[PDB]
RNA sequence: GCCAGAACGCGACGAUACUACCCGCACGUUGUAGACGUAUAAGAAUAGGCUCCGGCCUCGUAUCCUAGCAGGCGAUUCCUCCGCCGGCCUCGAAGUGGCCGUCGGUAAUUCGCGUAUUGCAAUUUAGACACGCGCGGGAUCAAAUCCUUUGCAGACGACUUAG
RNA sequence: GCAUCGGUUCUGGCGGGGGGAUAAAGGCCCAGGGAAUGUGGCUCCUCCGGGAGUGUUAUAGCCCUGGGUGUAAUACCCUCG
């Protein structure tokens, strides 16, 4: 899969260009200003162009969507920009449904429903440098051993003259990207609902 | 207006040196001939005159266009591959670059 | 360094004494030195160059061994043209096997 | 009841088949030997149609469209000539499309230096009225 | 013999190994070659041959880091290929390395290479040096037995190809006929000692 | 010689490449396969 | 030993036509239309007489041969289920558990289904699609037998082999334990 | 190799107790005179208690082929070592001379039993006269009734030095 | 499905101050695994095909192009081809070709002047890919890192944040 | 670079001579004898190509043997240029 083109709405908040930035509190915060000045300039020729040329072209089409992480109370200002897939009906359907939500709030309960099998993807909780010990949980030597009991006793046969990729070594541990599958929705409670 | 073009010699390409499996020797060099592949027809080039044309770097005497000069030895094989000598041998990584085989010693 | 076609100019016309003073040894080298010191002085002292001027009996046999052979040569429809094209190998030519 | 087969047609190695040989030599089939090879002989008086009698392999000849009809097996050469004249194998031959290739190969292979030159001027004075043909053809559309 | 830009291979109906040593004699001679259809290539043998010989292949590997050094084992059929040629290249040296520089292998037939006049090698055709009744597989097949991921889009991409090509090919018979009947308008005026001439000459 | 007493390997491998993940926000490798009979709807979302 | 020569006739009869080209064989007649692609045999096809079509190998081995009666067959096989149809009869046997047997044409598409349950008192229902052409029935005529009519033979008997092939005891002395749906006649649904 | 059958006579020397002694002729199939005489020592060696050392070489000749242009059948009775033993077989072929038949014979026993020239004794090469005393069906095959056979797919013949062809050849010539 | 992501694999998009980007010429000090007519799209079968539907197919041994000071000047005569830029209309496997116009040059025929001296051969320095430049304009007026901060991180680097 | 030479060598053509069964063959001209994968006829069948049978050159031919043109050519081996 490749991707043809790209197509951004007219008005972007702060939140998301901050995800385009280093050092956004001392830049001229000038992400997306010519981009703008399409939807004026021949009345958004270009824009219907580009998504004309999706219509014709692609077969997979996706959104580009963002967190309002100033809603959380997360000391975050700098948001979240993913992509998600469009499924079910033509590309051109595709297309018009992206486009009708062009800067447009989506709630989760639109995406998803009670008693919903989703997965989660994630980065694990995050360990500094660990033995072997705890990252591959092999077996402690006996308390009588010299030059430390937390280790692998034989890390290699002779023969194969390398340690192999396959032997347990101390390392990274945790921090690791996981999509854990099948987790049931319980519930799907909403902010206003003040018994939620 | 002269739509033509401008080509008096056949073109050949510099394949390798004379060589055993695993010993070769510079001192002569194997060519190809463009519509040449028997012996036949390679006698046809015997003693013409060979010019590998190259660029180099400096501009010595009126060009950046260097030549080395030799001429068509005997044949090689039996698909029409030649034998070349030259005054110089060839750079050797000329192989597999091109060669004019001249027409000057005529019949 | 020629090659040598089947085609054939007849000579009835061209005056064997003046292709034979002409085949002399000394007539092409006899004034050589003369005119590259010429060609010299006009270069190197002067600021453009010049055509080297052609002697006259260099021309005047020319014309004389020229007139009877153009007149032999029109006689034949395409020579000419054949004479005043130039020879080149196209895609294909192999002059092992081209009879020329 | 209607049958379409849409096979193909070889020519058939047969007595009286006349073959072609490499060297352009035409020979007809009075024996078959065994699956590669026959016994075959060209008494044409043509020379360079003419093959002696003798073996010939099968991989080193094709097969012409010229078949001389009740041509005994084993015939002498004397028969053989006799059939060769009465069914006029020399003028077939030169009729078939092959020996107009071969013809055309000798001319073109026998042209000198003037001859390509004449060649070239000449087709361009036909490539003109061609074109000018094409573009009164291409403009009726 | 002839010496050309490049040479541009149609690889259906070939031999992977003959066409292999060819391309790579043609390669370390000095002509530029590139490959289309490379999934349409032929292997002589059974398909289990092939299959069991890819899976002979897959079990070589590097025992202490299967990331370095090992047999990197490559599914497409263009790299298929690739390996059998650099097998007959000698690619370890600047020389061998230019060489196959001067190589591109292509599964499909890519814009730049469409549109382009594809050659065949008759000394590696199949229809030209495998018995009749023998049997034989596909590259194709088996790069997509063995993981290879894009086997139909490949697919959908030469029949849109194809229905372009058939659209020039209507126009290209038009063009002929309309060359011939120019012919045959024009034979009626030019000069009859040309015709002579031309048809003497052999034209 | 043989190992005296069988046991399995401790860990995955997996999961072998035990280095810190390339990116933070967590990436979606592989999408729903599509079905174009059912009406357009997202696949996916972001929380905290 | 390589035969110079191999030949085979069949003859066509007048209600029906045969066309072959690049080895694909098309034969239509009153019952339907049929088609095989032989392109894998190196074998040529011609016409002999009025209504006979001659199929011959030419300097072929014995492996070789071997294919032309094959091919023969075949195509007589496709010619007489284009005429005359084929209909294969299986009957149920058991000892104990009465197979029931169900079957019905699908709605989306034009193959016929059939679900066999209580084999051997097992709960499991097992389902078996049969190849497009092939119409099942349960026999009218007497009990516990199946009809399965088609214009391929092929076809047919591959259905028929489906589901004789369900029906199968496991872990038991197969002496013993008969149960089972095995295919009893072979003939032409016309006469 | 390319073969030509001689007529080798030859004698024991001459003695006093015996003069004029009986001269034998053996016809060998042979690339050359030198192995002709070979052969012949070889044969008389095995058959009487004659050797090149007590014995001449009377006569060598050329015998060719009197009809080499009429196509023949010819049955050949050989003896040969085997890698377990010593067997006798008789085979046909269908040429025109007589030393064709033996060189396709040779050409044979090594294709079929990987006999070699040193292990295979020629006892007798006749021509069959007639046509019913072919015995071979790959003969019978060859002399059945109006034989006509076509060429099947049969490979073009392309210069091998021409690499690149711009049309798929045809099989079907 | 799942993990890594080629640190010399690829795509889309955003902003791009400047020596960075765009337009035309002005050279080329600089480079090339190697121009010299760097000319040719059907698909498919090979125990069959192509077609103009008449007929053709071993054969690319083909077709196109190919003349003129390295290709001049002026006529005769030609309406045929080559390009240069502009409307547009279609080309997503790694963006392609076209018919519609401008502006040029143009032996299909026949000629009239010029060619010399490069001295009897000596690469026929002639092309396209670049790349680095200077002319003299248009366009544009940006980021990143250090630093301070966070702890979803961490041996140090790095990473998630904020200024 | 060319021309004329010398030494070594590779390679392509051309004109002759000798030998063998004075090649074997073959083409014509006779003299005799045969057969079939039996030509023409004749009989029957098939009308739908054609098939079967009979018998020895006829409205095709072939095989075997003895001769002449003939010290024919050729191709093989040798050899003089
Ligand atoms: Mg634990
Ligand atoms: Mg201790
Ligand atoms: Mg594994
Ligand atoms: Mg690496
Ligand atoms: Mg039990
Ligand atoms: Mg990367
Ligand atoms: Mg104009
Ligand atoms: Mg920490
Ligand atoms: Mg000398
Ligand atoms: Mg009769
Ligand atoms: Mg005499
Ligand atoms: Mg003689």
């Amino acid at each position: 899969l490749r991707s043809l083109t790209t197509v951004w709405a007219e008005h972007l908040s702060d939140e998301v260009k901050r995800r385009f930035y280093k050092n956004w509190y001392k830049s001229k915060k000038k992400a997306f200003t010519k981009y703008a000045k399409k939807y004026a300039e021949n009345n958004g020729a270009s824009i219907t162009r580009e998504l004309e040329r999706i219509k014709k072209y692609c077969t997979v089409v996706r959104v580009l969507a963002h967190t309002q992480i100033r809603k959380t109370p997360l000391k975050q200002k700098k948001a979240h920009l993913m992509e998600i897939q469009i499924n079910g009906g033509s590309v051109a359907d595709k297309v018009e449904f992206g486009r009708s939500l062009f800067e447009k709030p989506v709630t989760i309960d639109t995406i998803f429903e009670k008693d919903e099998m989703i997965d989660v993807i994630a980065v694990t909780k995050g360990h500094g440098f660990v033995g072997v010990t705890a990252r591959w949980g092999t077996k402690k030597l006996p308390r009588k051993t010299h030059k430390g009991l937390r280790k692998v006793a034989c890390i290699g046969a002779w023969h194969p003259s390398h340690v192999q990729w396959t032997v347990a070594r101390a390392g990274q541990m945790g921090y690791h990207h996981r999509t854990s599958v099948n987790h049931k929705i319980y519930r799907i409670g909403k902010g206003d609902d003040e018994a939620n | 207006p002269s739509e033509a073009g401008h080509r008096l010699y056949v073109k050949g390409r510099h394949l390798s040196y004379q060589r055993g499996r695993r010993n070769t020797h510079p001192k002569t060099s194997l060519i190809k001939i463009e519509g040449v592949d028997d012996t036949a027809a390679a006698n046809f080039y015997l003693g013409k005159r060979v010019a590998y044309v190259y660029r180099a770097q400096k501009e010595v005497r009126g060009t950046k266009i260097r030549v080395i000069w030799g001429k068509i030895t005997r044949p090689h094989g039996n698909s029409g591959v030649v034998r070349a000598k030259f005054t110089h041998p060839l750079p050797a990584r000329s192989f597999g670059a091109s060669v004019r085989i001249m027409l000057y010693p005529s019949s | 360094y020629v090659i040598a076609t089947s085609v054939k100019v007849d000579l009835t016309g061209v005056d064997q004494a003046k292709i034979d003073e002409v085949a002399q040894p000394k007539y092409f080298t006899a004034e050589k030195a003369k005119e590259k010191a010429s060609e010299e002085a006009f270069f190197k002292q002067g600021e453009k160059p010049q055509k080297k001027p052609v002697s006259s009996t260099r021309a005047a046999d020319q014309k004389a061994i020229d007139k009877a052979l153009i007149a032999n040569i029109k006689k034949v429809d395409m020579l000419a043209s054949y004479l005043a094209s130039s020879f080149s190998l196209r895609k294909g030519d192999k002059p092992h096997l081209m009879k020329f | 009841a209607e049958i379409n087969v849409e096979a193909t047609s070889w020519r058939r190695v047969e007595v009286g088949r006349v073959l072609k040989l490499e060297n352009g030599s035409l020979a007809a089939i009075v024996e078959i030997i065994d699956h590669k090879r026959v016994l075959a002989d060209g008494p044409s008086s043509d020379p360079k149609l003419a093959t002696p009698r003798g073996i010939v392999p099968l991989s080193r000849a094709l097969l012409t469209p010229i078949v001389i009809p009740k041509l005994p097996r084993g015939a002498r050469t004397g028969a053989v000539k006799k059939a060769w004249e009465a069914y006029g194998v020399d003028a077939k031959w030169k009729e078939t499309n092959w020996a107009k290739k071969q013809l055309q190969q000798e001319r073109r292979q026998s042209l000198t230096d003037f001859d390509r030159f004449k060649v070239m001027r000449l087709k361009k004075q036909r490539r003109f009225e061609e074109r000018k043909a094409l573009a009164k053809i291409k403009a009726a559309a | 013999s002839s010496f050309e830009s490049v040479v541009v291979i149609d690889g259906k109906g070939h031999l992977l190994g003959r066409l292999a040593s060819i391309v790579a004699k043609q390669l370390l001679s000095g002509q530029k070659i590139v490959v289309v259809r490379c999934e349409a290539l032929n292997i002589s043998g059974e398909f289990f041959r092939a299959k069991l010989k890819y899976h002979a292949y897959l079990r070589k590997m590097t025992r202490y880091n299967p990331t370095r050094g090992g047999p990197f084992h490559f599914r497409a059929p263009s790299r298929i290929f690739y390996k059998a040629v650099r097998g007959m290249i000698p690619h370890k040296t600047a020389r061998g390395a230019a060489a196959l520089e001067r190589l591109k292998v292509f599964e499909g037939v890519p814009p730049p290479y469409d549109k382009k006049k594809k050659m065949v090698v008759p000394q590696a055709l199949r229809v030209l040096r495998l018995q009749p009744g023998r049997k034989y597989c596909t590259v194709g097949r088996l790069s997509h037995e063995v993981g290879w991921k894009y086997q139909d889009v490949v697919a959908r991409l030469e029949e849109r190809r194809k229905a372009k090509g058939a659209a020039y090919y209507e126009r290209k018979k038009l063009a002929a006929r309309q060359l011939s009947e120019a012919k045959k308008a024009a034979a009626a005026k030019v000069d009859p000692k040309v015709s002579e001439a031309l048809a003497a000459y052999g034209y | 010689s043989h190992r005296k007493y069988e046991a399995p390997r401790h860990g995955s491998l997996a999961f072998l490449p035990r280095k810190r993940a390339a990116r933070h926000r967590g990436r979606v490798k592989s999408f729903p396969k599509d079905d174009p009979k059912k009406p357009v709807h997202l696949t996916a979302a972001m929380g905290y | 030993m390589r035969y110079i020569h191999s030949e085979e006739t069949i003859p066509v009869p007048e209600n029906l036509k045969v066309s072959i080209k690049s080895r694909l064989v098309t034969v239509e007649g009153p019952r339907g239309k049929l088609q095989k692609d032989l392109s894998h045999i190196a074998v040529n096809f011609s016409v002999v007489k009025k209504g006979v079509i001659g199929l011959e190998i030419h300097h072929g081995s014995r492996k070789d041969v071997a294919a032309l009666r094959t091919v023969r067959t075949i195509i007589n096989n496709m010619i007489i289920g284009v005429t005359k149809g084929f209909k294969y009869k299986m009957r149920y046997v058991y000892a104990h558990f009465p197979i029931n047997v169900n079957v019905e044409k699908n709605a989306e598409t034009g193959c016929y289904e059939v679900e066999i349950r209580n084999f051997i008192g097992e709960k499991i229902v097992r389902k078996v699609v049969m190849a497009p052409g092939v119409e099942v029935e349960i026999s009218k005529a007497q009990k516990d037998e199946l009809i399965l009519s088609g214009n391929s033979l092929e076809a047919v008997s591959q259905s028929a082999a489906d589901i004789q092939q369900i029906c199968k005891v496991r872990n038991k002395d197969i002496r013993k334990f008969l149960d089972g749906i095995y295919v009893s006649e072979k003939g032409n649904i016309v006469e | 190799g390319r073969l030509q059958e001689y007529q080798v006579i030859g004698r024991h020397l001459p003695t006093e107790a015996n003069p004029n002694p009986a001269l034998y002729r053996m016809r060998i199939f042979a690339p050359n005179e030198v192995v002709a005489k070979s052969r012949f020592w070889y044969f008389l060696r095995g058959l009487k208690k004659v050797k090149k050392a007590t014995g001449e070489i009377v006569s060598v000749n050329v015998i060719s082929e009197k009809h080499p242009l009429k196509v023949k059948n010819f049955g050949i009775w050989l003896r040969y070592d085997s890698r377990s033993g010593t067997h006798n077989m008789y085979k046909e072929y269908r040429e025109t001379s007589r030393v064709a038949a033996v060189e396709a014979m040779y050409a044979d026993m090594a294709a079929r039993h990987r006999a070699r020239f040193r292990s295979i004794h020629i006892l007798k090469v006749v021509e069959l006269e007639k046509t019913e005393d072919v015995k071979r069906p790959y003969i019978k095959q060859l002399v059945a009734k109006n034989l006509s056979f076509p060429l099947p797919h049969r490979v073009p013949k392309i210069s091998t030095k021409k690499i690149f062809s711009a049309k798929r050849p045809s099989t079907f010539s």
